[PDB]
Order: C-alpha cells, then structure tokens, then sequence
C-alpha cells in the first residue's frame, strides 16, 4: 500500500 | 561525553549494535555514544555520525553505496569511519529519512556526496554511483554555510544567502520554473534578494521548503496532499511563499515523507501534508493542506524537531523527548509498536537531558551534550 513505509527481515 | 540514545527498526543493523530487530524502547548505544557526536542523521535504514573531531561514521545498509565506505551491498553493523575524509573537518552530513545519498558540509565551506547517483542527485554533471565521497566541484568558488537532501533531489545554500538546487527535476522539486532534470547545482533564481538560511527537502514526488532571515517560507515543488501548505494539491516549479507561516517566527523547516514540518522561536511546531498513519500528529491520518499547529504540544517549548518517513520527534526545553505517527517497528519509543496518534512522552530517557534528536525511514535518535 503506502510505498513510503520500510519493511522488515 | 554525549550519551546517545537508539531505536526503531533494526533489520539491518541501522541501530548500530543492537541485538533484536525492532528496538521499542530507547537505548543506549553503547558504539556512538563512545564517538562523541555533535550531529546523527538518518537515511533509508542508514545512520550517519559527525563526531567532535570532524570525522564520519556510518552504519546499516549498505546498497547503492549510501554509506561512503567504499562498499556496495551489505550491511555495516558497527558504526565505520568514512574514511575518504579523514582530511576534512565534516560540519554536517545531509541525507533524507527515505534517501539512497548524502552529502556531507565541512567547515571551510566544502562539500562532498555519495551514494545513489541516479537523476544526478550527487551533483556531478553526471548520474554516476559514487561508493566513495567526492567534493561537488561546481561549488568550490561558493561558501557554503548549509546542506540539505531529498530522495531524487539536493540542495546546498551560501553564506551570502543563495540556494542552489539540483538533481531530478521532475514536479518542480529544483525550483527553477521547469521540470528538468539538473545534473549540476543551479541557482534559484526565484529566491535572489532573499537572505535563505534554511532548505528541507522531500522524497518521491518531493516537495522543498525554504527559510529566509526575515522567517518567511518558501515551498515548491510536487503538491500531492497539500505538503505545499498552499491549499488543495496543485505543484508548482517556482518558489511560493506559505503565508499562513508568515510573522510566526519560523526557524527549522524539514521535509519527512509527503508531510513538511516548521518549529517556531516560541517552540510551537507546525505539521501539514499526507495525513495517512498519523505522521502530523493532530490525532487523526485525514492530510492537511494549509499548516496547522500540532496542539498536543501547546504550551511545551520544542526546542528541536526531527522528522522520519513517517513518524517525528519533537524535544522539549526541559530535555523531553515527545513523538508521533507510525510504530511498526518501535520507532516511536512507547515500548509497543502501536501508532502514536497525537505526540506521547518518549518512554526510558528520564533524567537524560535531551537536546537533539534526528531520524531516519524507521528509526530514532536522541542524544546530549
């Protein structure tokens, strides 16, 4: 969804 | 000794030395601490330190280069010196919470870059990677006082009050009444006769904030959810004066994530721009198109600002650390990853006396002098 977002491993 | 306090997401060591990958409570790091630091600043899962020697230190990922180390790919877990300028005394390093470049300001007015070099961001007629830094030679006749970084573009101001743009042109982020693409700093033209002390830059289609000596502020740009602050959502590539801010006395602009953010002489703290996961803190994610004072801190003096991707950190004169906006990933330090929807006291950091805090994409600085 929101692209401006991090992500996790 | 400048105790120096971490956290949020840490899935690639960003935090520098922290077992555990969302840290949600601060903590003390026990590696910047040691460097005494005078400026932290972070970029896309990257921590960046100047140290009171002058030196650089990096850490976390390592794609695209955005560390300066000479590497690539990878992960930095340890802070490392950036040892390309070891010769220079560094000021302050420039890098946004979402970028894959900074720059880096040293005392004698130099500046250098590195990191991703798409759109010609680094400034070196070209939109060449560089592993390593590199001093920006079409500002070397120019003193320059400050330094600032989006996620496609850059700017630079002088110590006579001239702002150069340059990198990706498109929506108007440089300022420069088209949509091109500039692969070398170019002068606002716009803003001459104004004295600019301040520049913030934006990510994706990026806004850019500007501040003159008589407080008056300045946006251009891409206007997605109103982060110009003039109303509805139209962009603009000329520089446009945000008058609602007017007489209010504004001293540090910073751009986050589709949302811009002023603090004022006074302490008060205006937010406006995409609202979506509570980034402006006034207790709902609607955007706000026109600036708004954040009325959770009314009547508490903020000091100093910071803003992330999608969360902030405001620190009061009393050296209390409030925060706000997004948490998957601990990054607003109330020891849950639940949303901060309105500006909560930041939890474990009694007795630290705070005065500056810094952010990256989905982590927290805060530290003491």
């Amino acid at each position: 969804k929101d692209e401006d977002k991090d992500e996790d491993e | 000794r400048t105790k120096v306090f971490v956290w949020g997401l840490n899935d690639k060591d960003q935090l520098g030395g922290l077992k555990g990958s969302k840290i949600k409570v601060p903590s003390f790091s026990e590696t910047l601490s040691a460097l005494n630091v005078v400026q932290v600043a972070g970029g896309s899962k990257s921590l960046f330190a100047v140290t009171v020697e002058g030196k650089v230190y990096a850490c976390g990922e390592a794609t695209n280069g955005r560390l300066g180390l000479g590497i690539s790919s990878g992960t930095v877990p340890i802070p490392r010196q950036i040892t390309a300028l070891s010769s220079y005394v560094v000021k302050k390093v420039a890098v946004h919470s979402g970028g894959r470049h900074a720059t880096a300001l040293t005392v004698d007015g130099k500046v250098f870059s590195w990191g991703e070099g798409d759109d010609g961001k680094l400034g070196h007629f070209s939109r060449m990677n560089c592993d390593k830094p590199r001093l920006i030679e079409a500002l070397k006749t120019k003193r320059i006082r400050d330094i600032a970084c989006g996620s496609s573009h850059s700017a630079a101001l002088t110590s006579s009050g001239e702002l150069y743009t340059w990198g990706l042109g498109e929506y108007g982020r440089l300022g420069h009444g088209d949509n091109t693409t500039q692969l070398k700093p170019k002068m606002v033209k716009v803003l001459l006769g104004h004295r600019v002390i301040q520049v913030a830059c934006g990510s994706r289609d990026a806004q850019t904030l500007a501040l003159t000596d008589e407080g008056l502020v300045f946006s251009w740009g891409d206007g997605d959810f109103g982060k110009l602050g003039r109303g509805g959502s139209e962009g603009c590539n000329i520089p446009q004066n945000i008058e609602r801010l007017n007489g209010q006395g504004v001293c540090q602009i910073e751009c986050g994530a589709q949302f811009s953010l002023a603090l004022t002489k006074s302490g008060v703290v205006w937010t406006w721009g995409k609202g979506d996961y509570f980034r402006l803190g006034h207790g709902s994610d609607v955007h706000v198109r026109k600036p708004q004072v954040v009325e959770g801190l009314r009547g508490k003096k903020i000091v100093h600002v910071a803003v992330g991707a999608l969360h902030c950190l405001a620190v009061t004169d009393s050296g209390q650390v409030y925060a706000w906006g997004d948490n998957d990933h601990g990054q607003q330090g109330n020891g849950t990853t639940t949303v901060n929807r309105k500006p909560t006291l930041v939890q474990g950091l009694e007795g630290q006396k705070i005065t500056r805090v810094a952010c990256g994409s989905s982590h927290s600085v805060a530290w003491t002098t």
